[PDB]
């Protein structure tokens, strides 16, 4: 054997193993959601309170990638800023050249095929995160998902970390009982709840929460992040739903 | 075991061994303390020396006016680490006139040692920093990890039995942060937190190394003479 | 290009490929200097085991860096040519920009710091050879002695040998050599080099080289017929 | 710079060159000795551009020295003539281009003959009896073309070379400090001191 | 990122084998057999068409193909590998002579150029070597017809007649019988034909057989007319009602 | 095989540990730090009696007001002496003065971490950099090929150190004068060398503000042997 | 990385040997034998092709014996596809001196040059090595009629009889023992096929099995003249010394 | 055993990396199916969307390289979007070089020569993919040609990849052993979209809804994928018969 | 064709007493005719008890200002706080001025 001491080797069975041993490292990362909305999406991020020393609200994870694109990702912290650093500079390029800000589906690509880059060599090592993201184009509402691997899919909702199973069970529930679509509103107080139900998987340390979305409506297709009111609001919708 | 050859390779269960084993030399260096209020922010630090003859090796670094940092592990990275921050914090200054904001000097540090976690032939860097800076947001205190990992933090220690420390301080949270327009108190509070990490050795007047800045205090060390006030 | 760090420390503090380098000096032929008072001679082994050869054409151990002074040495063959040619190029060099020949210090030092640098550089290994190199300063009737070796470390000598049963000859010239009084003429000073290359060589025949240095550029290389009457000298001496 | 002549008899080639360095109106140096020994049986004078005539000279003559070193055997007159010729002939197409015109007098061991090449600064090399650089050849040509004959001595080559020197003093506008004037033959290079 | 591969993959071993080049002609002895002859006034260079599937169109997929209008090449091995080689050697004749000399190069000098390239695919940083054997046969004004084999270590040899690949052996030792210096081209092509099928298995007709020859000058083939010195290319592939009518009086 | 920039489990750089190793075997050099000078001083160590003692050069100048003294792999340091005197020169020419001894150190340690896959391998030499400046006076420092710096009092490299080192602990005080660290470099050489101590296998050194870095005569040096063996017999 | 498929070609045994160009030249031993011999009035050249087929031209075939310039030329032994590389190199090298110094380039020169290339394949750039020996015959006005022999480690010596390839053992013992100084080129023609008739592999040395060449001065007045010998005049040459 | 790491030889003079590299291109689960009409070429593939948080309107396998060309891929994503983008790039920069669109079996060739050269440089591995191209080609006609990890590639009548690959090849074998001809002797492409899915049906003996193809068609100066309501009107019309 | 210099007028003046030094230099800066600005400063205080002026082409003098206040603060950073004399000062200055030797800083400049 051997095959999965280096990237880019195919093992006999036809599998990269130094990608599925950074999917391990995603695992091992909080939770973070994506929910798809009738004019939007929106992003929640577990942020688990290692000690009372860290300052609250200081520690921002989910991140901005032009002015209408949010990122968030589970696993290695750095490798996913690493990440939205080349968003950045794909998103730059496109509107420099092409003058509109760049589509979902056409940042999706972008990072795919970066991230896909890194599995053709040995001399570089797989990301370690997967990656939730999306925003609000010409065509209306992306959500998006991104796995070391370089595989990705549009979704309706998305989740990935440690409370995975947990979170889409609960949004396999979301898709079912509304099919003509959730409010941007309502899917930022149900995200609050899904991080919470999530949270039931890393109950050790408790936890802080962290919402954003973009909405044509709400936020006018701009990329912002739910805070005071409207995020004490969700904080509670969650509260009364696990009691 | 068989994945800890170089950096760019993950284990069966997802660790990166190379940026674990810079974590250990961590570890090894000597304690230093971090802490802040809402008008200064203070670092505090153990020098080690070699023997009775040698100098006690400098851990604290001044980055700019406003900011700087200490350092814990291999000192050649914190040099090149904290040469970065001061061209970068220059950069800041000397194109948009404007003083690098601490969480900015986080972020760029995250970025620039995580390029050295995903890439053959290089390594991680070898050491922990305590970063501490006034901006236009107030104080600030960061704990910079080789791993990339940065935290902003009210207090904080890195180093050998850094656990005394931050345990004191976890209890102290509500007192010294509101230490607000007071300096030397600050200071004793850094000074009284750092002693918690001390075994058969104390406090000496060529051993402590204090640093602060503040709303009206640019980033200045104290050594020699200048600390026995506080012993 | 092709970076691999050969040269490399190992966990008792040795780096390996550098003292590989030393055993190959080892396997290389006898070369031995010694200096009198006026001059500095350089004796050189022949092996053997090559008849058939060309002897007119076939390169010489000792070699002309320039005309004031020589360098032989033990080791890969091959190798050393790299060396004298970029030691001659260095000695041109010299002359071109300090409008002075080099000292004998100068070009060893130079000799040195080349094969230095093939022990800490990416993607080459070390020079398989020591080199002995001697002469006369410009202006100046003192003899130099030095010996080089694949690390890097070059010092002066009032005798040495390199190469193969090195170890042999060095302990008879260490015995047979005085500080206070050196070989005080050309002749002594022959005598004294082929005396030690004969308690290692086989035959004096065509096995012994000779080359004699002399001040203000005045080298000259002995002929079989001029090497052989030392050795029929010696001998007859022996039997006693 | 100014003046080099070259002039090969039966047994010799014999190379006069002008001690004057002038700059602007004031001559700084009467003994200049506009030559270099490229090997024992070689000599090049050189004249042109302000440093770049030194600058060429030495190496020329360290790349000469360097081959006679690596190979134990002195090049022939000829050899030399060519790879001298060939470096002029790179530098006219580089950035900036040496600009300096040389001759070389040799003595071919080989051949026992002398041979004098004269070279200019575009890298156009001739084979000749006698040869001149610069404004003095409009002189010194027509007068070795009436004087001149191929089986004459080393002493009278010398006669020949002072008749070109006494006509160069009379009609030349410049003062050029009269010449150094050196002998290639089978014995090497020696400098004539009485001239 | 970029290639780090800057070291030599195929090395000696103690025995002095070079094992890559070793492997590389073992997967050439596994290939499909090929084979070439020489005529008096001609050369035949010929290979059997193994279909991948019979969904496939194998008219589309050309073992035999041309490098100059007077020299054409077959292969036995990996047909990735050969594909690539006729691409480089096509540009390789145009680059380092035709572009120089004004004429096409004489078949000696482009399979030299050809070797060259494998060779280096054998010595260079991060490269396995090439994994097929090619038979390149041409003609040229001063040389006049010759025939030439490739291997993968870069080494070329001049034949009369030789076969590459499965059935090489058996192939070769039936050419010997066959083979004499007076043959004509029609001659050579016939036990073309009956050498390979002996090594083919299955169906054994036009469609299944390529083979092509080097033989004189086809005007009808050059596409225009005005121009005296210019003949038309002496290469030229058979059809498959051609070898059909050859098959019947077998 | 494996990386030469790779870390142990414990946290620490397999090339750079093992060229301290290579130190280890290395000659012994002695420096000492006092208010009238610094004195540095080595073990010569001729590997054959036919060596001329006087060409092996352990001692060395990088400027008049700092000197060098080293151990281990000695030929590896010449390219650090090299940047040294270049560095020392060159800031010299870029602000008018004398380069701090602290500021030169510094720019020797940047070369060597300047390993990988710059050059190879770290370097297998210690270096002793002693020096005088007009801010804090008369400095000792110890440069490894870990690209660490240590500031002494009194410092030992080479094979007998830890012995050394243990000697200058009891012996060193802050009010020592530089007749009495001559003689302590000296003495102290004299019990870790193989070979019996005398003015051809041992060399002295000090660099003053006055004077500057001198290294001394084999005259001077043999007088100073001569006082030390006097004044050991004398109680 | 990649650092785990690396052989490391250019690095030194414990011994102190270079384990890449000892496996050279042990592959250079299984290479048809060539032979050199240098008379006092011209060079012989002779070598001995590999396990031939009937079915292979002869007649316009090359596969041991090369021309340099007009006045030097090589005898291989090793890979073939190696030499031709190291052979277009020496060739351009010679033209280069031509032109730099308007004479023909001396043996030697040109000798150390080539040998220098592969000295450079042992120490640096992480490559296999050339698997190839030369045999060098020439003339130049320096030193008259030269033999050299150059192999995998870039080492050359100088020859006045040498053989490369397999049993080079047995053909030097031979060599040895029937060469004088006073030889003659047909004498030298003689000695070298006696010589490879007998350290063989093969049942019997014919013509179709061997290349053959002569450098002498014998063309008219005071000039060299290489001849790379055709098919027919080997096998009169053969004939001519009694060997079949 | 190293060899069988990176794309060198092995002992018995194979590529174990090229071997494996095929291995991954059924990790999908997923078989297509290529035939030609007489105007058109249809390629069909099996879609399979398990999770139901999916958006299935981006799955897909399917892609249009340029406006004549079509691509479907059997294999990973990841490599798949990874060939499809080069190929877009090459494509569009031969219109700009030559002046004509890029035929589809140039395409194929220069994809299977990209292939070729991560089988012999080591630092590059294989793609783990299957490529077929298809268009009408305006010389050669309706035209399928497939590319694999080997860099191998072939002309094809009609062809089919995946794990139940030999069932649909040897189903198609035998209809144009009966017919006789080359290719579907249809009209419409709409009827010869429904032979690809009736032949697949029989073949693989799985009925399908409109959510478990995916359908491209290539036509003169157009290549155009179907919805799902274009394949459902198709599926209709076979069941109705 | 574009001109990369301009004149930005003013004058500046340099006195040194026994224990204290003066650097005055006018408020007005200007382009042709045209008055750009009443109070434009261009004496600067640079640190370490060094003042600076560098009158001429304001945007080179401005540049060059810029890039002397920078060399005091990583001569800081690199020399362990150590002040920069105003003799050593002036011979840094010369190297960034002659840096640009071929394609000068148009300015006078004054410490
Ligand atoms: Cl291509
Ligand atoms: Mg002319």
């Amino acid at each position: 054997t051997g095959y999965d001491l280096s990237n880019s080797v195919f093992s006999p069975d036809g599998r990269n193993f130094q990608v599925e041993y950074a999917v391990k490292a995603v695992e091992n990362g909080t939770t973070s959601i994506g929910i798809k909305c009738n004019d939007g999406v929106v992003f929640a991020v577990e942020k688990l309170i290692t000690s009372k020393l860290l300052v609250p609200q200081k520690n921002v994870k989910i991140q901005v990638v032009d002015r209408h694109i949010g990122c968030v990702y589970s696993g290695l912290i750095p490798d996913g800023r690493h990440l939205v650093n080349r968003g950045r500079e794909e998103a730059a390029s496109f509107k420099k050249l092409y003058k509109t800000p760049i589509p979902i589906p056409a940042f999706a690509d972008r990072l795919g095929q970066y991230v896909q880059a890194h599995t053709l060599y040995n001399s570089v090592r797989p990301f370690g995160v997967s990656t939730i993201f999306g925003g609000v184009d010409k065509n209306g509402a992306h959500l998006y998902m991104l796995e070391p691997s370089g595989s990705y899919w549009g979704y309706k909702g998305a989740a990935t970390g440690k409370g995975r199973q947990s979170a889409k069970a609960e949004l396999e529930k979301l898709v079912d009982h509304h099919p003509e679509g959730l409010s941007a509103r309502e899917a930022v107080k149900q995200a609050a709840k899904i991080i919470y139900l999530a949270h039931e998987d890393n109950k050790e340390k408790d936890f802080e929460l962290e919402i954003s979305w973009c909405s044509l409506s709400e936020t006018n297709g701009l990329h912002k992040f739910v805070k005071g009111d409207l995020l004490q609001e969700a904080i509670d919708f969650a509260q009364k739903e696990i009691n | 075991n068989n994945y800890d050859g170089d950096t760019v390779t993950f284990s069966p269960t997802g660790r990166l061994f190379q940026v674990e084993y810079a974590l250990e030399a961590i570890k090894q260096g000597s304690v230093t303390v971090g802490l802040r209020s809402n008008t200064h922010a203070v670092l505090v630090a153990l020098k080690r020396n070699a023997d009775e003859l040698s100098s006690y090796q400098k851990k604290i670094i001044k980055c700019d006016e406003h900011m700087g940092l200490s350092l814990a592990g291999l000192a050649p990275d914190a040099r090149v680490l904290s040469n970065y921050l001061r061209q970068q914090c220059n950069y800041s200054s000397l194109v948009f006139n404007r003083k690098l904001a601490v969480e900015r000097a986080g972020h760029l540090l995250c970025d620039k040692a995580q390029k050295n976690t995903q890439s053959y032939g290089g390594r991680p860097y070898g050491v922990g920093l305590l970063i501490i800076g006034y901006d236009k947001s107030g104080a600030h205190l960061l704990e910079f990890q080789p791993s990339g990992n940065v935290t902003e933090l009210y207090g904080t220690a890195i180093g050998a039995r850094s656990q005394g420390a931050k345990t004191y301080l976890e209890r102290t949270l509500d007192t010294f942060i509101k230490i607000d327009g007071n300096p030397d108190e600050l200071i004793k509070a850094g000074v009284e937190a750092i002693s918690q990490s001390l075994r058969d050795e104390s406090l000496t007047v060529d051993n402590l190394s204090i640093a602060i800045v503040g709303k009206d205090t640019p980033f200045t060390i104290y050594d020699g003479e200048a600390v026995a006030k506080y012993i | 290009g092709y970076d691999r760090a050969l040269s490399i420390f190992s966990p008792d503090g040795h780096i390996f490929q550098v003292e590989y380098a030393l055993e190959a000096v080892k396997r290389g032929t006898c070369a031995v200097g010694v200096k009198g008072k006026n001059c500095v001679v350089l004796g050189c082994e022949r092996r053997s085991t090559l008849k058939l050869q060309d002897t007119r054409i076939t390169p010489s151990k000792v070699s002309k860096i320039d005309s004031h002074v020589v360098l032989s040495f033990s080791g890969l063959n091959a190798d050393s040519r790299i060396l004298i040619e970029k030691a001659r190029v260095e000695a041109q060099s010299h002359r071109l920009t300090l409008e002075d020949p080099v000292t004998v210090e100068y070009l060893t030092r130079y000799v040195a710091g080349v094969q230095q640098r093939y022990t800490q550089s990416g993607g080459v290994r070390p020079f398989g050879v020591s080199t002995l190199i001697a002469g006369f300063d410009p202006r100046d009737d003192e003899p130099k002695l030095y010996q080089t070796e694949p690390s890097g470390i070059y010092s002066s000598w009032s005798a040495q040998t390199i190469g193969r049963n090195s170890k042999t000859v060095r302990e008879f010239l260490e015995k047979n050599y005085d500080r206070k009084e050196p070989p005080a003429t050309v002749e002594e000073c022959v005598k004294l080099t082929v005396r030690s290359l004969l308690e290692v060589v086989q035959t004096g025949a065509k096995n012994i080289e000779i080359t004699v240095v002399k001040p203000d550029s005045d080298i000259v290389a002995l002929s079989s017929e001029e090497i052989n009457q030392y050795v029929t000298q010696i001998e007859q001496e022996k039997q006693e | 710079m100014d003046i080099i002549l070259g002039i090969r008899v039966q047994d010799s080639v014999i190379l006069a060159s002008s001690k004057a360095v002038t700059r602007g109106i004031s001559v700084l140096k009467d003994s200049d000795d506009k030559t270099r020994q490229l090997s024992p049986h070689t000599l090049m004078s050189f004249a042109g551009e302000a440093g770049d005539t030194v600058q060429f000279a030495e190496y020329i003559q360290a790349n000469i020295q360097l081959y006679s070193i690596r190979e134990d055997y002195e090049l022939s007159p000829q050899a030399v003539s060519s790879f001298v010729r060939q470096e002029l002939a790179k530098s006219i197409r580089s950035r900036r281009p040496y600009q300096v015109n040389v001759l070389i007098g040799g003595y071919d061991k080989k051949k026992n003959k002398p041979e004098l090449y004269q070279i200019d600064y575009l890298g156009t090399k001739v084979e000749l009896p006698y040869g001149a650089h610069g404004y003095s050849g409009f002189y010194t040509f027509s007068l070795l073309d009436h004087h001149y004959r191929p089986d004459m001595t080393t002493e009278e080559g010398l006669d020949l070379l002072k008749l070109c020197v006494q006509e160069l003093e009379k009609r030349m506008p410049m003062d050029f400090k009269g010449v150094i004037v050196k002998i290639v033959d089978k014995d090497g290079i020696r400098q004539v001191d009485d001239f | 990122m970029t290639d780090r591969y800057s070291f030599s993959l195929t090395t000696f071993s103690p025995s002095g084998k070079l094992g890559q080049i070793d492997y590389a002609l073992t997967a050439v002895k596994q290939g499909v057999t090929s084979l070439g002859i020489k005529a008096t006034n001609g050369v035949v260079i010929a290979t059997e068409k193994k279909s991948s599937s019979p969904l496939a169109m194998s008219e589309t997929l050309s073992k035999v193909s041309l490098l100059t209008p007077d020299i054409g090449a077959v292969y036995s091995g990996m047909g990735p590998d050969y594909r690539v080689l006729v691409d480089k050697s096509r540009k390789v004749a145009h680059t380092s002579y035709k572009r120089i000399y004004g004429e096409y190069p004489p078949t000696k000098l482009l399979v030299s150029e050809v070797a060259k390239i494998m060779q280096e695919a054998t010595q260079s940083g991060g490269v396995r070597p090439f994994g097929v054997s090619l038979l390149i046969a041409g003609h040229d004004e001063f040389n006049g017809f010759s025939l030439y084999q490739v291997d993968p270590s870069g080494s070329y040899f001049p034949w009369k007649a030789t076969a590459i690949g499965k059935g090489s052996v058996a192939a070769k030792t039936f050419l010997e019988k066959r083979w004499n210096d007076e043959l004509e081209l029609e001659d050579a092509i016939h036990i073309a034909l009956l050498t390979l099928k002996e090594s083919v298995e299955g169906e054994f007709n036009g469609d299944t057989i390529e083979l092509a020859i080097i033989g004189d000058e086809n005007p009808d083939l050059l596409g225009y007319t005005g121009i005296p010195t210019d003949k038309g290319p002496r290469f030229r592939k058979l059809t498959s009602q051609e070898i059909n009518d050859r098959l019947e009086a077998l | 095989d494996r990386g030469v920039s790779t870390f142990s489990p414990e946290g620490r750089l397999f090339q750079v540990e093992y060229s301290l190793e290579a130190i280890k075997l290395g000659s012994t050099a002695i420096g000492i730090a006092t208010k009238e000078g610094v004195v540095l001083g080595v073990e010569k160590r001729a590997t054959s009696p036919l060596l001329e003692s006087d060409s092996i050069e352990k001692i060395v100048e990088i400027d008049r007001h700092i000197g060098c003294a080293m151990s281990g792999l000695t030929a590896d340091a010449r390219s650090m002496i090299e940047h040294a005197r270049t560095a020392a020169v060159t800031h010299n020419l870029y602000y008018d003065e004398d380069i701090n001894v602290e500021s030169l150190t510094q720019s020797v340690c940047d070369l060597a971490l300047r390993f990988g896959e710059l050059m190879s391998r770290p370097f297998g030499v210690a270096l002793l950099i002693a020096g005088h400046d007009a801010d804090d006076g008369y400095q000792l420092f110890h440069a490894e090929p870990s690209g660490t710096f240590y500031r002494y009092n009194a410092k030992a490299i080479g094979s007998g150190s830890e012995g050394a080192q243990a000697e200058l602990l009891n012996e060193w005080h802050s009010s020592l004068t530089l007749k009495e660290a001559e003689l302590l470099v000296l003495k102290i050489l004299k019990q870790v060398m193989e070979e019996k101590l005398d003015e051809n296998n041992a060399q002295l050194s000090c660099i003053t503000k006055q004077d500057g870095f001198k290294i001394y005569d084999n005259e001077k040096t043999a007088e100073l042997i001569k006082e030390l063996k006097e004044k050991e017999a004398a109680e | 990385g990649s650092r785990r498929y690396d052989s490391r070609t250019t690095i030194f045994s414990p011994e102190g040997r270079l384990y890449q160009v000892e496996y050279a030249l042990e592959s250079i031993s299984h290479a048809g034998t060539a032979i050199g011999i240098m008379a006092s009035d011209g060079i012989v050249l002779a070598a001995e092709r590999k396990v031939t087929s009937t079915l292979l031209e002869q007649d316009t075939s090359t596969e041991k014996l090369y021309k340099l310039n007009d006045k030097i030329a090589v005898a291989v032994a090793g890979l073939t596809a190696d030499a031709e590389i190291l052979i277009n190199t020496a060739r351009i090298h010679a033209q280069n001196y031509l032109k730099t110094y308007n004479e023909d380039i001396p043996v030697e020169i040109l000798v150390r040059r080539l040998s220098d290339i592969k000295q450079g394949y042992t120490q640096h750039g992480g490559l296999r090595p050339f698997g190839v020996s030369f045999i060098y015959a020439g003339y130049d006005d320096r030193y008259g009629y030269q033999l050299y022999t150059s192999n995998p480690s870039g080492n050359y010596t100088g020859w006045k009889a040498i053989s490369v390839g397999a049993n080079t053992s047995a053909a030097q013992t031979l060599l040895q023992m029937d060469y004088k100084d006073d030889m003659k080129v047909d004498d030298a023609i003689e000695l070298a096929l006696k010589t490879l008739s007998k350290t063989t592999d093969s049942s019997a040395l014919t013509y179709d099995r061997l290349e053959f060449a002569t450098i002498r001065k014998g063309a008219n007045d005071g000039e060299v003249y290489q001849k790379i010998f055709k098919p027919q005049e080997i096998k009169d040459i053969l004939v001519k010394t009694g060997i079949t | 055993g190293y060899d069988r790491h990176i794309t060198i030889f092995s002992p018995e003079g194979r590529l174990y990396q090229v071997e494996y590299a095929f291995k991954a291109t059924n990790q999908t689960n997923i078989n297509s199916l290529a035939v030609r009409g007489k105007d058109c070429t249809v390629v069909i593939s099996q879609k399979k969307v398990p999770d139901k948080l999916l958006d299935p309107t981006t799955v897909s396998y399917i892609f249009c390289i340029s406006r004549t060309i079509g691509m479907v891929v059997n294999g990973p994503i990841p490599d798949a979007r990874n060939a499809a983008l080069r190929a877009k790039a090459e494509a569009a920069e031969f219109r700009y070089k030559y002046g004509y669109d890029m035929p589809c079996d140039v395409l194929a060739k220069r994809m299977a020569n990209l292939s070729q050269i991560y089988t012999q440089r080591a630092y590059m591995r294989p793609l783990g993919v299957i490529l077929t191209f298809v268009s009408v080609d305006e010389e050669l006609g309706p035209s399928i040609y497939k590319t694999d990890p080997a860099g191998y590639y072939v002309g094809y009548k009609a062809t089919a990849t995946g794990p139940k690959q030999q069932e649909i090849t040897t189903n198609l074998e035998n209809h144009f052993k009966k017919s006789k001809i080359d290719h579907i002797n249809e009209e419409s492409w709409e009827k010869v979209v429904e032979f690809a899915i009736t032949h697949m049906i029989d073949a693989l003996g799985t009925e399908f809804s409109k959510n478990d193809l995916e359908v491209g068609v290539a036509t003169k100066d157009k290549f155009f994928t179907l919805s799902a309501e274009n394949i459902e009107e198709r599926l209709v019309a076979i069941a109705e018969q | 064709q574009f001109n990369p210099y301009g004149d930005n007028g003013g004058t500046i003046l340099g006195i040194a007493g026994e224990d204290f030094a003066v650097l005055a230099g006018d408020t007005r800066n200007i382009t042709d005719y045209s008055i750009n600005s009443r109070y434009e400063p261009k004496v600067f205080d640079c640190g370490d008890n060094i003042v600076m002026s560098a009158n001429g082409f304001a945007a080179d003098g401005d540049a060059l200002v810029k890039r002397f206040k920078n060399s005091v603060k990583w001569y800081h950073f690199d020399h362990n706080d150590k002040k920069l004399s105003i003799n050593s000062a002036a011979r840094n200055i010369q190297h960034l001025l002659y840096g640009k030797r071929f394609f000068p800083y148009y300015v006078h400049t004054i410490i």
